RNA sequence: AACGCGACGAUAACCCGCACGGUAGACGUAUAAGAAUAGGCUCCGGCCUCGUAUCCUAGCAGGCGAUUCCUCCGCCGG
């Protein structure tokens, strides 16, 4: 959903006399902005435990940037979505230079092949595939294969849309 | 060129193979350089070319009439 | 002999008025300037004088030529079309007729 | 004045609009070749002499090159071209004379009988022709030194097919 | 790039039907005169039989057609199949709409006024630029021929004659290309080479 | 097709009077290969993303006379 960023959101129960210094739960949340990152954080936390936004506070929101966004790597995303039938789990593989780019890849991919929106989709675990042969996926496998070199046939050239008429029939060999 | 080479390693192969010199020889760059020099023509230097192509065209026609 | 032209205007076409699906306002007209295709090129032609020249089949000053004058106010769309305001609105049957866009007032 | 105010016509209030000098664009310099776009000398290339007040520009042809005399023109009705000519030797005193506002500005038997007749074209004055020659004498001698400027200034500007003025560099 | 022409002639070969019709109808309303040649070489996407159902479907939803003006009349030539497309894209019940169709002029083959003139193409309606390589397409000539167009072999033989005249045109243009290139090389020795570098420094 | 079309045959003039010089839109309204798009062109050297190209384009809305050029354009005949 948009240019998402990663957010580290830490929060805990509002302290009472009975429980000073509460437990300080932390979650990693992909969101377009901070007010969505905090909303997803309370949505999950009320799902697992009894804490709510009204009785809870947020102690930090921090952006987790990519360590090496100029390196290309393979990502494994564990996933959970609610359909009309029910909830199912699957695992996709993506090839991007960053984790937020792979989550961007997932959200468009999941909405296309399965018609799942942001509310139904739950991130389980996104982890960099450190070593080859941990790639369990065919279309990534041909890409990680040795000495990849493919042609680009039938590339339609960029003709400007405001040049309605052309004098020469275009060539598709570039 | 090694795969995944960092910016220093590509720069080492760039200067060794001389990509800039080969690109200037490439006909794609000459069309670009012709296009940029054409676009920078002012109105007075446009009046040279109208006068100047006329002079060149005249030697073209007695040559064309000869053959 | 010169054997050259005398044109000092950019050619244009009167496309339509400012309109919705069904509510057309004749007080502003839409002009397609030849050669302009983005909003950036339309920004050059803003506030330039625009003339609509036609013939009337009667001489009043020794000539059957009548002119309606106007100006290019703002760009329209993303395709270089501009909005023009004239002293009187352009007729209606001039939809798809020639328009002379002058180069004055100039800031070049 | 003489009369008492015979009606209740109120005087206007004191307006707060002081006259300040006009700042021309940076492209207008003494010696810049200019392209006229309107008037009876449209399309003609001319040479600027002095920037006057309120957007008026004093400009000559010179007369022996194209045919445009000493004249005034408005800044917004002209296009400045990147070629600039030298004005070494041009009389600044004579230019300052022709830059004055008074320069270009100025019942009987014969009155009744010439009603309806078209007036005859009066010719050029002696001072107008003489001041023209004095200004241009050092001007075209400057124009001959730079190559192809004489045919440039005698020519007329026009637009061909594919000449897009938002892309033309002047 | 938004140039105004007197009349622009559009070659119809390898062009998709409705995309050419949408572009043409916008230019007619803008004030452009359009001439379309080779209407039998236009293309309609999808297989031939898909074109057959929508021909049978158009005749289905019209009880008591006029034999001369409409019904199966519109499909009986390729030129007026295209005219049916442009007419549905133009306000034909208005006088502006009627004026736009009088700027249009469509033909099968290339008539003698328009084989000596230049035939442009529309990139946004070309079949080979817009259709996927594996997708199947039909020709409007074979659509109208299986409806009742009678002059398919006629327009073919006049076209194979026109190629033969066009073959002689190139052979004359070949010789002009030799002589022009030779004259450029010949006069370059005496081209006053103070001025040859001046043209090169200006782009010519 | 009597309210579509083609070819061909035969075919309406002088005098007197008297009323006026359109077109849905010119302004350089210049530009003919064909064919393919998992290819093609050629001068046989080479060349193709790019028509962002080619031709034309100076002078009283474009004069006069020269110096100077046999280039370009136009009308009539074969």
């Amino acid at each position: 959903m948009g240019r998402l960023q990663e957010y580290q959101v830490i929060g805990r129960h509002l302290p009472t006399e009975a429980n000073p210094n509460p437990a300080l739960y932390r979650m990693r949340i992909f969101a377009p902005n901070e007010v969505v990152a905090k909303s997803r954080f309370w949505y999950f936390l009320r799902g697992l435990k009894k804490v709510k936004k009204a009785t809870g506070e947020i102690v930090s929101v921090n952006v987790i940037s990519e360590k090496h966004p100029l390196k290309v790597k393979n990502f494994g995303i564990w996933l959970r979505y609610d359909s009309r039938s029910g909830t199912h789990n699957m695992y996709k593989e993506y090839r991007e230079t960053s984790r937020v780019a792979a989550v961007e890849a997932m959200y468009a991919d999941m909405a296309a092949r399965h018609r799942a929106r942001f509310r139904s989709i739950h991130i389980l675990k996104v982890v960099e595939l450190e070593k080859t042969e941990d790639v369990k996926r065919p279309y990534i496998k041909q890409l990680v294969a040795k000495n990849l070199s493919f042609p680009l046939p039938h590339r339609v050239p960029k003709i400007s849309t405001k040049k309605i008429f052309s004098a020469k029939r275009p060539s598709t060999f570039s | 060129l090694p795969r995944g080479a960092r910016t220093g390693a590509v720069k080492k192969a760039w200067e060794a193979y001389g990509v800039d010199a080969k690109w200037k020889e490439t006909n794609w760059a000459k069309k670009q350089l012709q296009q940029e020099r054409r676009q920078s023509l002012t109105d007075f230097d446009r009046f040279k070319v109208m006068r100047l192509k006329k002079q060149r065209r005249f030697e073209e026609r007695k040559a064309l009439a000869k053959i | 002999p010169s054997e050259a032209g005398h044109r000092l205007y950019v050619k244009g076409r009167h496309l339509s008025y400012q309109r919705g699906r069904r509510n057309t306002h004749p007080k502003t007209s839409l002009i397609k300037i030849e050669g302009v295709d983005d909003t950036a090129a339309a920004n050059f032609y803003l506030g330039k004088r625009v003339a609509y020249v036609y013939r009337a089949q009667k001489e009043v000053r020794g000539t059957k030529i009548r002119v309606i004058w106007g100006k290019i106010t703002r760009p329209h769309g993303n395709s270089g079309v501009v909005r023009a305001k004239f002293t009187h609105p352009l007729p209606a049957r001039s939809f798809g007729a020639s328009v002379r866009i002058m180069l004055y007032p100039s800031s070049i | 004045q003489k009369w008492y105010p015979a009606e209740d016509e109120a005087q206007p209030k004191k307006v707060r609009k002081a006259v300040r000098p006009w700042t021309p664009r940076k492209s207008l310099q003494p010696g810049t070749v200019l392209i006229l776009l309107a008037g009876r000398f449209r399309g003609k290339r001319v040479v600027l002499l002095k920037c006057l007040d309120q957007g008026v520009l004093l400009v000559t042809g010179p007369f022996k090159i194209n045919g445009v005399p000493l004249r005034r023109v408005n800044a917004r009705y002209v296009i400045a071209t990147s070629v600039k000519v030298d004005l070494t030797g041009v009389d600044q005193a004579k230019i300052d004379e022709v830059a004055q506002p008074k320069y270009f500005t100025a019942a009987s038997e014969e009155a009744f009988f010439k009603q309806g007749e078209k007036p005859q074209k009066k010719p050029v004055s002696s001072t107008r022709a003489a001041d023209q020659k004095a200004i241009d004498k050092a001007l075209i001698a400057n124009i001959k030194k730079v190559d192809m400027l004489a045919s440039y200034l005698a020519s007329s500007f026009s637009l061909r097919k594919g000449d897009k003025p938002h892309l033309m560099k002047f | 790039m938004s140039s105004f022409e007197s009349v622009v002639v559009i070659d119809g070969k390898g062009h998709l039907l409705g995309r050419l019709a949408s572009i043409v109808a916008k230019q007619l309303l803008s004030g452009q005169k359009i001439v379309v040649v080779r209407c039998e070489a236009l293309n309609i996407s999808g297989e031939f039989f898909r074109a057959k159902l929508k021909y049978h479907a158009y005749l289905r939803k019209m009880t008591r057609y006029n034999p001369t003006r409409g019904g199966p009349f519109h499909f009986r030539a390729p030129s007026r199949i295209f005219y049916k497309a442009v007419r549905g894209m133009i306000p034909h019940k208005t006088a502006r709409g009627a004026a736009a169709l009088e700027r249009l002029k469509v033909f099968e083959g290339v008539p003698p006024p328009y084989d000596k003139k230049k035939k442009m193409v529309v990139p946004q309606a070309l079949r080979v630029l817009r259709l996927q390589p594996g997708r199947k397409y039909c020709t409007v000539g074979r659509l109208s021929h299986e409806v009742g167009w009678k002059y398919q072999d006629v327009v073919a033989r006049l076209e194979e004659r026109r190629k033969a005249k066009g073959a002689a045109y190139y052979e004359r243009k070949k010789l002009a290309a030799r002589q022009l290139s030779e004259a450029k090389k010949a006069a370059a020795a005496k081209v006053d080479p103070k001025v040859s570098e001046a043209l090169a420094a200006y782009g010519y």
